[PDB]
């Protein structure tokens, strides 16, 4: 009757363990994926991350300048 | 309309410098909007040549851009001498 009225079946648990685990274990493999991305872009500055400014080309004028050599 | 002109009557005595002051001052800021001759002073420095005159490569496709400085083509200046 206790098992009955207040408890489900041991399958419950052990799949929700399985869901569980596999979340954990994707989130733990995601956080090192990131660790290694983040390095890698810093150190090199090819990618979307850590994009420092430059001085925009449409700031420069191209005209004569009273002088020939610029 | 009564007010504004006792103030001004009654400032125009015993104040005259301020009076003749805000006047120039009123008057030196709008009258610059409603001249004519600003657009003339604004065409005259325009064509005022500090540079040289770089001349443009010609293709065959400038019918407007002269080939010599007494060309009828281009900008002219008997607006100025008329002034
Ligand atoms: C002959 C009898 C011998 C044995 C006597 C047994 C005595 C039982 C008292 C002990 C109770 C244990 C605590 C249980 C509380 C937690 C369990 C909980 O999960 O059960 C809920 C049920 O809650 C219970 O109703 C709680 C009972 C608590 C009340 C105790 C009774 C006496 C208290 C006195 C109250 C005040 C009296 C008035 C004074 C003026 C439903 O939850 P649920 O997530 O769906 O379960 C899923 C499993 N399914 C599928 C089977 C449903
Ligand atoms: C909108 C134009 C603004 C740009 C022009 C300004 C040019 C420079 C003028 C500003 C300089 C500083 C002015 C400071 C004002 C101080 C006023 C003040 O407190 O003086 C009062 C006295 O003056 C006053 O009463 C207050 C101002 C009076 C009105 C002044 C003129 C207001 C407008 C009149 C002209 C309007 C336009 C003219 C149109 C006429 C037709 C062309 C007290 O004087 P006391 O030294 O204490 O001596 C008093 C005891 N004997």
């Amino acid at each position: 009757w206790i098992a009955r009225t207040f408890y489900d079946g041991p399958e419950k648990n052990y799949e929700k363990t399985m869901a569980i685990l596999q979340i954990e274990a994707e989130k733990a493999e995601l956080r090192l994926k990131e660790l290694e991305v983040r390095r890698l872009m810093r150190a090199r500055g090819d990618g979307p991350w850590y994009q420092y400014p430059t001085i925009d080309k449409a700031l420069i004028d191209h005209s004569p300048k009273t002088t020939p050599d610029n | 309309a009564g007010r504004i002109a006792s103030f001004l009557k009654n400032a125009w005595a015993k104040e005259p410098v301020l009076v003749a002051s805000f006047a120039i001052g009123g008057l030196a800021i709008i009258l610059p909007s409603l001249s004519p001759y600003t657009n003339y002073a604004i065409r005259i420095n325009r064509a005022t040549p500090y540079n040289y005159p770089v001349p443009l490569r010609d293709d065959g496709n400038m019918p407007d851009v002269p080939s010599h400085p007494q060309d009828p083509q281009g900008p002219s200046l008997e607006w100025l001498k008329n002034l």
